[PDB]
């Protein structure tokens, strides 16, 4: 494809890790919802 | 003794050149059910 | 029952010791000649390029593709294709 295809995978992977660190921070700061269903009749 | 010494490299680019290539096209284990064995022996194991 | 392949086989301990023993007729030994073609890993493979070629020889509309495709879809192995394959036993099954 292009000529930068290596250096997209390399950047890739660093927005990988970059998303590993950031949602190991929100679990530990922010309130994360959780979601649950009555299963009500109604 | 100290003299010139250059480094004109015309190799590089050819191997730059076949990692980009084998880059490209990912290459991972596919497990199949074996014949006489149920069509979904490989579902947990695959997940897995 | 018509046409009803038991598979018979033949096996026979020596009730002396544990060891088994084989028992082959001479008969029925050499009667498939080998021959070469392309290289799969499972029969269930070979079947399904068999269909798929069947399906390139057989022009469209004509019930004998639609046999073809729902013989093609009956032979898929992952568990999420599993409502194509239910589906096409059904009907083939429903056609008679």
């Amino acid at each position: 494809d292009l000529e930068t295809y290596v250096f997209q995978d390399n950047l890739a992977t660093a927005m990988r890790r970059d998303g590993e660190i950031y949602q190991s921070i929100v679990n530990d700061i922010y309130d994360v919802p959780r979601n649950v269903t009555i299963t009500l009749e109604d | 003794t100290l003299q010139y010494r250059g480094q004109f490299d015309v190799v590089r680019p050819v191997v730059r050149k076949l990692v980009s290539e084998m880059r490209q096209n990912p290459i991972d284990v596919l497990y199949r059910p074996k014949d006489g064995a149920r069509p979904d022996a490989a579902d947990v194991l695959m997940g897995m | 029952g018509s046409e009803k392949d038991v598979q018979l086989m033949a096996e026979v301990v020596d009730l002396a010791t544990g060891e088994k023993q084989v028992l082959n007729d001479i008969r029925g030994r050499y009667e498939c000649y080998t021959d070469v073609g392309p290289s799969f890993q499972s029969m269930k493979q070979q079947n399904r390029a068999e269909i798929l070629e069947l399906l390139g020889k057989t022009p469209q509309g004509t019930p004998e593709y639609q046999l073809l495709l729902l013989q093609y879809f009956t032979l898929l192995d992952g568990k999420g294709v599993e409502m194509m394959r239910d589906y096409a036993n059904k009907q083939l099954i429903q056609m008679g």
